[PDB]
């Protein structure tokens, strides 16, 4: 999607979060967000940086 | 402490560097916060320690200064056992929480 | 920050002032139930321990 | 016994960890610097304070 990852008007995931939920990936790398609803959506590890 | 720990696992050339500096002269180091505070008060000696902790001592202070930021990156978290479900919902929780501000 | 600190650097008319105000976080999404991810915070720490 | 826990050279553990180890604690709201020596031992939560 060219995005980190946003919801959609159903609460439907796009880009790395998608992916990962769909697990047509492994690991998301981007500088996205840590945010609660996509940590509940996808697992994050320790941040980069905050 | 935490940050001369750092310091000899860092591979910076500047920390290490500046680590053994001050390790080579025993006269540069103490053991305990309040000694440096003490050594401060007394004369130009610099101080490095958790920034929480110089903050929190600068807010409680009124005769010593905060200088440089983060320089470092640290944090605290919240232990979890092994094979415990409590780690998702605590960082849902805290995630939510520094989200509202 | 960052990004704003990659503009001022890259050029030589713009000017940072602020680096901290809120704080967000950046690191791997991984999917639900991960095992791999302990493995990945381990190395997360390791590079920042050794800077 | 106050200590922010460390891997001792004899290859046991303290504070924090073995209370979290020994499961008599199922939560520690406290200063905890994360580590990955630590992280073996107990994983960390994410870092509320940077």
């Amino acid at each position: 999607d060219g995005k980190y990852g946003a919801q959609d008007d159903k609460g439907q995931w796009n880009g790395m979060v998608k992916e990962l939920i769909d697990h047509k990936a492994d690991l998301a790398v981007a500088p996205l967000t840590i945010t609660h609803v996509r940590e509940k959506a996808i697992d994050f590890s320790k941040p980069f940086m905050t | 402490g935490a940050t001369m720990t750092f310091f000899k696992k860092s591979k910076i050339s500047t920390f290490e560097k500046m680590w053994a500096f001050m390790s080579s002269k025993p006269s540069a180091l103490v053991k305990n916060n309040e000694e440096g505070i003490q050594r401060t008060l007394t004369a130009d000696y610099a101080l490095l320690m958790e920034s929480t902790t110089i903050e929190y001592i600068t807010q409680r202070n009124c005769n010593l200064t905060q200088i440089g930021g983060l320089i470092d990156s640290k944090g605290y978290g919240i232990g979890t056992p092994m094979g415990s479900p409590y780690r998702d919902k605590i960082t849902i929780a805290i995630l939510q929480l520094q989200e509202e501000g």
